This record gives structure tokens, C-alpha cells and sequence, in this order.
């Protein structure tokens, strides 16, 4: 096998030989030449995701590791995981380029953020105090829905053998 | 055998009706799911592993893990877009005033409490509470959203729909107070102002008395929160399923890679190998197509949520029990993990009464018809009355409407009109 | 661009491919072996057999 | 950026079908991938299997493409059914649905065609120039209070008048566009005040 191996705090019993977990794969072994119990931790794993602002905007990109710490591999810490290339900053801005657990990076050099989410607006209630409008405003919106996709039909003795 | 219900049979009769004589403030629940966990699986991680040369059998089979990891960014991608469309409804974060009278309502229990570190309701806290690692490849996404974030969405919901009515929801926030709103709202549900103002105090110890047996009844069924346990439940199932489905033998003469790899020479190694990856290629196809349709369920449900929350919420709904039995009034929405519950406010009619009614009163050779109520009799005189409160009024000549001769229609009555 | 087949990449974040930590050492761990066979007395015997 | 829909809808049909048509390159683990060459190469004993892996392989993406169509065409008729449902309500009608046909009180909507759609132009009315009031539930006159009919007591600091609801068209308050109910005794926050007879 293949891992890391640390100190265990599993007790094994004398004839226990292997450990396994719910996943019925090895994680705790017992060394054959001194009677020790060993931990098994798979090697730090994780998939790679590359934010980029548009290539017609630029070819500046930053690359964010997923389910790492950032000892293990412009470097920033997240719960997705680590990022580098982009600069942290205290400000809010709206979501740009989605990341995860709050956080949005985009271009302005890139800039990672936490998401802002609104305005704030404190209405003053009072058990007194009512507020009518004294005009309007005629707004015309939009709204697209698809209907119908694309009619296909397939031959199945011409695309398998022809 | 099963009993469908208690039998009942309402005295009808040919000119009888029945008014209620008093009503009662009703509060109920609706539990409604929004998104999953966003998983993204790994191609070469689960179908194999860490053997080179299996990665080199496998990248000629074809692109089929492109596709799965295609399928599953769209999947997350969905979750989130839903998430964002139930909650984020409103442009702005708007803010209860610090004092928190509203003419006796008692808002305690939903609004957010400053002394949790978590700035969070107790309705919520309590939902969070009552809802309950080694991985392969199998990689879980966090949410967009953290939970702080939608707990702030539901405070600036609440703190909109308590301090400024339904205004809010269909441009700028317009305050009014509260008594007023609910007096409204009575209009909108045919019940005239006067009954809610002579009963403002009634009205909000019923509707205290509602929200806290609300919190006790979450506190004690512990069945109430299945449509949001059963999510989690099927998603660590079928991930169960699919770890367990790594160790199965497919038919090939051993499970393990690196033994069939030692023992065995190539030319049934590589029949071994292609058994065994293309069994676990059937089974993440079949992971895969099972995700898929819960999310589209699941998907179908948050549409339906985000319905509920622009209708009902957002303003008043005149829809039949589309947002809880009986007239509703308001609703208020509470966050919940992967879900929000809705706790809807509704006006139940109560204590009913006999009467006598008529449909015309005939009059000098006049039908006057009732103009917004029912005709009703005690047994001796005659009172035109509101449909849904008993509200008895001498008959007049500017709460009627006058319609041709008294010969016409069946079942009039003779007697007078009061003039002014 | 690779991954994408495409020359021109759109604003938004892509997923590529996957780090992984690759070893370079290797621990064999096996027993204290002490079950030494009688050979010294089958090929060291002063007198062997007719 | 604004039809994105519909672009999704074309784009996801034709890079599946262009992944279905780019399948057939593949081996499937066969040591060619040419009906022909595997014909020619070999004799039927193990031609045969050849074939019947290949044969497999390109049924079983086939089969998975139908499913994949399947799932799309189901949440394409779930839209459609609601755009069918948008159109009936918010174009033959006017709907007290909130949002459900524009952002605001709505009051008609025309529909345009599209490309594999239905797109709508919601006319909505919004409020706007807002102005604080002081108001009071009802009217104490007489031992009689007189409650708003449709409209809503509102005074600009002297004088009192009755409004509707959504504008602001001040009223003199008199007997015909109120209703009494009661005495003032038991409204809480009833004002005084008279109220005008014609
Ligand atoms: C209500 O709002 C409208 C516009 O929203 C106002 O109309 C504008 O009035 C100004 C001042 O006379 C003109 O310069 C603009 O050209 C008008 N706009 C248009 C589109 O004609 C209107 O005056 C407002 N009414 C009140 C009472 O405030
Ligand atoms: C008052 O209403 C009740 C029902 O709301 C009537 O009770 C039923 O009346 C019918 C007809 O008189 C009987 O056949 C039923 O047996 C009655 N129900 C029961 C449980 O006994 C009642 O009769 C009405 N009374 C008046 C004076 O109208
Ligand atoms: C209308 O219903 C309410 C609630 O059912 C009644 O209020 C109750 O009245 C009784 C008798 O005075 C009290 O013992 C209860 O404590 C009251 N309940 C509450 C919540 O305050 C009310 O009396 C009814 N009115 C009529 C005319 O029947
Ligand atoms: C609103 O509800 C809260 C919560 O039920 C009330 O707070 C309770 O107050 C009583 C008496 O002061 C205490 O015995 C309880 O322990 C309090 N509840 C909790 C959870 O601590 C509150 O009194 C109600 N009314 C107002 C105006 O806030
Ligand atoms: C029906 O209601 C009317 C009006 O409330 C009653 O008429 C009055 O009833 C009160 C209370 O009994 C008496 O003090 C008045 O003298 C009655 N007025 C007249 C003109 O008679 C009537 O009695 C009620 N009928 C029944 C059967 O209850
Ligand atoms: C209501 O009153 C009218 C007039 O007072 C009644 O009409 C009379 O009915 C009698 C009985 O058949 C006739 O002889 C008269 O010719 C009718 N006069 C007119 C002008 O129509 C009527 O019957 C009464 N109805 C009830 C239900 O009391
Ligand atoms: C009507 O009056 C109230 C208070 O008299 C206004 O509420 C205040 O408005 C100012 C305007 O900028 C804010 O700075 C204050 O913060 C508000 N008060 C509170 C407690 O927040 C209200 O804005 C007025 N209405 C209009 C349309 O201006
Ligand atoms: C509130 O509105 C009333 C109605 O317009 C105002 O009363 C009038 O005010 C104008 C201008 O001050 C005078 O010319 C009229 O003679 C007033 N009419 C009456 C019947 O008194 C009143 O002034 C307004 N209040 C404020 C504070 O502006
Ligand atoms: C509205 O008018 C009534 C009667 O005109 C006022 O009631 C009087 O209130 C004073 C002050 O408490 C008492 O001394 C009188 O005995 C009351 N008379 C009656 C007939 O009720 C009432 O106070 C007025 N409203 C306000 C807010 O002052
Ligand atoms: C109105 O609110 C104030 C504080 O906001 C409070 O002191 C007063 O008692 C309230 N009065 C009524 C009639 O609600
Ligand atoms: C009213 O209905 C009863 C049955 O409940 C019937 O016997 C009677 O004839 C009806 N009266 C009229 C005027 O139709």
C-alpha cells in the first residue's frame, strides 16, 4: 500500500493483525518486527480548478487546490481549499466568479472577496408613522423561457455497423 | 380495514345557513427541501487508482468520465442556482427597529436572538439541532451560500414582512404599523377592520399562544423533519453503495488490482482488467443517472419553494390551502439544513350558529338585495350580516341595492327597510 | 484550453485535472525471521553416509 | 448575456450529439476500432469477440445519450408547461400572483417569439416617491368610531383625511366614506376629530 504512516492510537487486540474502517479499506496496521500500532492516511489529494477572467481580457490566472491546507503543497486559505494567485481583500463586492462557502474572486490583478449581499436599508416603523406614494413608475421587464428543443432520430443499424 | 374518516352529514335545508360567531388565529408548518450535497467524483481515483498503466488501458476506452464530471459541475451548478432563487429575493437587508413592540405580538421566537453566537432564531436553532470522512475520489463541494449568509436572508425577509407589510416585495418598503397590516389582511380575507380592532388583544394572545405550541411540537415529534433527514439519508446511502460496489469481484477471479497485476501475466490480465473497469464503469453511469434524477426532483421541489415564498410571503394568497388550511393571512419563512420551513399564519373560522336566511327582502314592490352581506334571521327580526363573522346590522336603504319588482325571485320575504 | 478544446477560454472557473502527492520511498515490514533450517549439521557432519 | 436559456438549450444538444458521433473513434478496449480491418485481419473464430466488444460499447453509449435526451426533453417540458401556464394567466388576464408575471404590480404582458422559446414583456406598475404620514386607525365622533372604507386616515400634522391605499389623493373625511362600528372605547389609538355631513 501506499500512505502515510503515523502513530496510532488504535489498541489492537494480540491476534489483531489489519485495520479497517466502514469503507472496508486498510487504515491501521500492526508492525510485524516490534508490536507497534501504525496509522495508514492516503497522501494529500485533491483536484485542481483554474479561475481565469476571460481570455479576452487577459491570460492572468489563479489556480485553487480543492480539500488541501496550504502547508501541504499571493497564497490565500478557504474552506474549499487553497487558493494562489489571487490577493485577499477586506472590501465586498458582489459574487463574480463563484468559489464556495461565501467567498467570490474577479478582475480588476484578480482579487478574491467575500460576497456582499445587499444593501443595507434600516426602515424607521413606528407605530404612528405610514408612508404613502405621491407617484409612479409605468417598468416593462422580460422573462425567457425555452419551449421546445431540437427533433433528433437515430438509425441504430447504420451507427453500429453501417 | 382502514377508516377513511368520521362520518358526518351537515343539516342541510332548503333556507338555513350557518355563520361563525368567532374565529381562531391557526399556525402551521411546511418542511420543503432545496438542495443536496454537491458531490464531483474522480475518474481515474475510483476506477482504479494509483496504477499507471491502468490509466493507460482506460484513456482508450473513451472520454466517459469527461462526461460524468460534465454531469456533475451541471448538477452542482443546479443546487446552487436553486439555493440562490429561493433565498435571494430582495436587493436589500433591511433591519427590525431595536424596540420590538408591535401592538402585543410577540415576534420573539423567529426573529434572530443577538445572544447566540450564531445570530439565529430559536425556531431555526431548534431545526438545526434536530437534523444529524474517508473518501476515494469522492470529493463533497461546500455550498455558496454558507449557512450565516441565509440565515441573513431570512432575518431581512422577516424584518421586511413585519415592519413594512407586503409593500416591500413590489418596490421601495413602506412602513405602516403593525395593527394596520393585520387589519388588511383581514380585508383582503372579507372581514371588516372593526372586528380586528375590537379584538387586538385576543388576536395576539391566540397568536402567541400558536407560535409557542409550534416550538413545543417541533420539540417533541421527532418525524417532522423526514423530508429534510430522508435527503441526507439517500445521498450517504448511494455514496455507501458506491464505495461498497469498489470491492465486488465482477466476475473477475480477484478484486484487487495489484494482485491480478503480480500473479497474473498480461495476456488474461488485460481480459481481467477490462472486465473489472468496465463493471465499475456501469456502476458510476448508474451513480451518476440516480444523481441526476433526484436533482431533477429535488429541483422541481425548490421551484415549488421559491413559489411558496414569492406568494405567500412576499405577500397575501387568495390560492386554497396553498399556503395552509384555512384563510391565510402571512407567513413567515425559517431557515432549515438543505431546506426552509415555513411557518404560515391562518384564520379559522369557529363556533358557528343557526339561522333563517332569505335571499330578498320584498319591500313597496321592491327586491332589495343584500350589497356585501347575507340576510339572516334570528326568528323574529331581520339583520344583514358579513359572510364569515356574525356582525348583525339593521337593514337600511344604503346597505342594499334595489332590483326590479318582488314577483320574480323564489323564496323572497316580506319586510321593511329602515331609511336614514 | 485543453481541456476546454478551445482556443478562447470564457470568464469562470474550470476544473482541469488533479494534484496528487507522489511517493518516494518504500517500507517492507516483515517479521523477525529466526527459524534457521539444520543445514550446518547436514553439510558440516565430519562423516557423511556411504 | 441575456438570452442565455435558449443558447444553453442549442449548445447542450449539439455537443451531445457531438460527443455521441466523436464515440465511434473509440476501441473499447478492441485492438482496432474499424469493422473492415478487424474483418480482414482475422479469421471469424475471434473476430467474432471483437465485434461483440465493440458492438457493445457503442450500444451502451447509445443508450446512455437516449437517457441523457431523456432527462433534458422531461425538464424542457417542465418549462414549458410553466411558460403555457405564464402565458394564460399574465397575457389573457391580469394575475394577483406576486413576481409571478414581473417584479411590481403587474398589469398585462405581451409575448414575442424566440429561437426554441417564448419570451415575455411583463408591463408592470411600481410606486415610487414616497411620503411619510402620520395616521390613526379610526375616528373618535360623537362616541362613534368611523373606520376607513378603502382607504386610510392619514393627517399632514393639522388636518386629517382618508386615502387610498397605493396613492396618495387626500379626502375630506365625511359620513359616506366611513362606517361606524362601536363606540372609541375600545379601539386602541383612536384620535378625535369631526367628521363632515353633506
Ligand atoms: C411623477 O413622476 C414623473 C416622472 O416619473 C414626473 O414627470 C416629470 O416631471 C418633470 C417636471 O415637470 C419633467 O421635467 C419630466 O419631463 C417629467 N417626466 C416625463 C416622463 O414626462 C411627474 O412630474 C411626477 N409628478 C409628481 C406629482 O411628482
Ligand atoms: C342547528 O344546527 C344543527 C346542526 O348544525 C342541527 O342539528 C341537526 O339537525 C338536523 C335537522 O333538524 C337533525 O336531523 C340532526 O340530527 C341534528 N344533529 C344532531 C347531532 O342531532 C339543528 O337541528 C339546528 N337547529 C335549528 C333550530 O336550526
Ligand atoms: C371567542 O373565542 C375566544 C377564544 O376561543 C374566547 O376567549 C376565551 O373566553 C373564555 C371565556 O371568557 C376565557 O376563559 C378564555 O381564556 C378566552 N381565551 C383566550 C385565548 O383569551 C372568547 O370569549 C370567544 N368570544 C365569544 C363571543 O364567544
Ligand atoms: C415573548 O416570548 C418570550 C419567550 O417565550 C418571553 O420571554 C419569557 O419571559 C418569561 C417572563 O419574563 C420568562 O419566564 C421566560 O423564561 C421567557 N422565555 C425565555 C425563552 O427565556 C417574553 O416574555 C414574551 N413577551 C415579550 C414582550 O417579549
Ligand atoms: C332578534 O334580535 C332582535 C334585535 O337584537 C331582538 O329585538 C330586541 O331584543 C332585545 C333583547 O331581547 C329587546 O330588549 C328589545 O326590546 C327587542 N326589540 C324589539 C323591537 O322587540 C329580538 O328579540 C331577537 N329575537 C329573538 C327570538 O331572539
Ligand atoms: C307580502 O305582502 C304582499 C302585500 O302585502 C302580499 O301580496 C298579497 O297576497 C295576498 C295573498 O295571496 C293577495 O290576496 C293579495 O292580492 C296580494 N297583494 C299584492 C299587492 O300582491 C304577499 O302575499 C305577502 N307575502 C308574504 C310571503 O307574506
Ligand atoms: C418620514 O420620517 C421618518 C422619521 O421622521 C424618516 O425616517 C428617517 O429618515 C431619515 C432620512 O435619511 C434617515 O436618515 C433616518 O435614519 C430615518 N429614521 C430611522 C429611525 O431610521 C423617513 O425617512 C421619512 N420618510 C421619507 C420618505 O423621507
Ligand atoms: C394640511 O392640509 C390642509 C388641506 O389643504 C391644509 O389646510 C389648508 O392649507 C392652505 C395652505 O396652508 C390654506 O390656504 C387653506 O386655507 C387651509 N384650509 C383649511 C380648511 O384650513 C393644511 O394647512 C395642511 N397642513 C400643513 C401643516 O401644511
Ligand atoms: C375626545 O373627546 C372626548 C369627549 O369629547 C374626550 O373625553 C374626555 O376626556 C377628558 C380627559 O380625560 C375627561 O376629563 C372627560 O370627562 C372626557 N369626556 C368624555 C365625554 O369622554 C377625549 O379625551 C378626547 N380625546 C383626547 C385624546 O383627548
Ligand atoms: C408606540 O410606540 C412607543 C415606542 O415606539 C411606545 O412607547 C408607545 O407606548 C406605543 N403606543 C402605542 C399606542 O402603541
Ligand atoms: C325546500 O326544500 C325542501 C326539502 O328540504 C322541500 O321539501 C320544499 O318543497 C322546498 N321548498 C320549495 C319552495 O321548493
Amino acid at each position: 500500500g501506499t500512505g502515510v504512516l503515523t502513530e496510532s492510537n488504535k489498541k489492537f487486540l494480540p491476534f489483531q493483525q489489519f485495520g479497517r474502517d466502514i469503507a472496508d479499506t486498510t487504515d491501521a496496521v500492526r508492525d510485524p518486527q516490534t508490536l507497534e500500532i501504525l496509522d495508514i492516511t492516503p497522501c494529500s489529494f485533491g483536484g485542481v480548478s483554474v479561475i481565469t477572467p476571460g481570455t479576452n481580457t487577459s491570460n492572468q490566472v489563479a489556480v485553487l487546490y480543492q480539500g488541501v491546507n496550504c502547508t501541504e503543497v499571493n497564497v490565500f486559505q478557504t474552506r474549499a481549499g487553497c487558493l494562489i494567485g489571487a490577493e485577499y481583500v477586506n472590501n465586498s463586492y458582489e459574487c463574480d466568479i463563484p468559489i464556495g462557502a461565501g467567498i467570490c474572486a474577479s478582475y480588476q490583478s484578480i482579487i478574491a472577496y467575500t460576497m456582499s449581499l445587499g444593501a443595507e436599508n434600516s426602515v424607521a416603523y413606528s407605530n404612528n408613522s405610514i408612508a404613502i406614494p405621491t407617484n409612479f413608475t409605468i417598468s416593462v421587464t422580460t422573462e425567457i423561457l425555452p419551449v421546445s428543443m431540437t427533433k433528433t432520430s437515430v438509425d441504430c443499424t447504420m451507427y453500429i455497423c453501417g | 380495514t382502514m377508516s377513511l374518516g368520521a362520518e358526518n352529514s351537515v343539516a342541510y335545508s332548503n333556507n338555513s345557513i350557518a355563520i361563525p360567531t368567532n374565529f381562531t388565529i391557526s399556525v402551521t408548518t411546511e418542511i420543503l427541501p432545496v438542495s443536496m450535497t454537491k458531490t464531483s467524483v474522480d475518474c481515474t481515483m475510483y476506477i482504479c487508482g494509483d496504477s499507471t498503466e491502468c490509466s493507460n488501458l482506460l484513456l482508450q476506452y473513451g472520454s466517459f468520465c469527461t462526461q460524468l464530471k460534465r454531469a456533475l459541475t451541471g448538477i452542482a451548478v443546479e443546487q446552487d442556482k436553486n439555493t440562490q432563487e429561493v433565498f435571494a429575493q430582495v436587493k436589500q437587508i433591511y433591519k427590525t427597529p431595536p424596540i420590538k413592540y408591535f401592538g402585543g405580538f410577540n415576534f420573539s421566537q423567529i426573529l434572530p436572538d443577538p445572544s447566540k453566537p450564531s445570530k439565529r432564531s430559536p425556531i431555526e436553532d431548534l431545526l438545526f439541532n434536530k437534523v444529524t470522512q474517508k473518501f476515494k475520489g469522492l470529493t463533497v463541494l461546500p455550498p455558496l451560500l454558507t449557512d450565516e449568509m441565509i440565515a441573513q436572508y431570512t432575518s431581512a425577509l422577516l424584518a421586511g414582512t413585519i415592519t413594512s407589510g407586503w409593500t416591500f416585495g413590489a418596490g421601495p418598503a413602506l412602513q405602516i404599523p403593525f395593527p394596520m397590516q393585520m387589519a388588511y389582511r383581514f380585508n383582503g380575507i372579507g372581514v371588516t377592520q372593526n372586528v380586528l380592532y375590537e379584538n387586538q388583544k385576543l388576536i395576539a394572545n391566540q397568536f402567541n399562544s400558536a407560535i409557542g405550541k409550534i416550538q413545543d411540537s417541533l420539540s417533541s415529534t421527532p418525524s417532522a423533519l423526514g423530508k429534510l433527514q430522508d435527503v441526507v439519508n439517500h445521498n450517504a446511502q448511494a455514496l455507501n453503495t458506491l464505495v461498497k460496489q469498489l470491492s465486488s469481484k465482477f466476475g473477475a477471479i480477484s478484486s484487487v488490482l495489484n494482485d491480478i497485476f503480480s500473479r497474473l501475466d498480461p495476456p488474461e490480465a488485460e481480459v481481467q482488467i477490462d472486465r473489472l473497469i468496465t463493471g465499475r464503469l456501469q456502476s458510476l453511469q448508474t451513480y451518476v443517472t440516480q444523481q441526476l434524477i433526484r436533482a431533477a426532483e429535488i429541483r422541481a421541489s425548490a421551484n415549488l419553494a421559491a413559489t411558496k415564498m414569492s406568494e405567500c410571503v412576499l405577500g397575501q394568497s387568495k390560492r386554497v390551502d396553498f399556503c395552509g388550511k384555512g384563510y391565510h393571512l402571512m407567513s413567515f419563512p425559517q431557515s432549515a439544513p438543505h431546506g426552509v420551513v415555513f411557518l404560515h399564519v391562518t384564520y379559522v373560522p369557529a363556533q358557528e350558529k343557526n339561522f333563517t336566511t332569505a335571499p330578498a327582502i320584498c319591500h313597496d314592490g321592491k327586491a332589495h338585495f343584500p350589497r356585501e352581506g347575507v340576510f339572516v334571521s334570528n326568528g323574529t327580526h331581520w339583520f344583514v350580516t358579513q359572510r364569515n363573522f356574525y356582525e348583525p346590522q339593521i337593514i337600511t336603504t344604503d346597505n342594499t341595492f334595489v332590483s326590479g319588482n318582488c314577483d320574480v325571485v323564489i323564496g323572497i320575504v316580506n319586510n321593511t327597510v329602515y331609511d336614514p | 484550453k485543453c481541456t476546454l478544446k478551445s482556443f478562447t477560454v470564457e470568464k469562470g472557473i474550470y476544473q482541469t485535472s488533479n494534484f496528487r502527492v507522489q511517493p518516494t520511498e518504500s517500507i517492507v515490514r516483515f517479521p523477525n525471521i529466526t527459524n534457521l533450517c539444520p543445514f550446518d549439521e547436514v553439510f558440516n557432519a565430519t562423516r557423511f553416509a556411504s
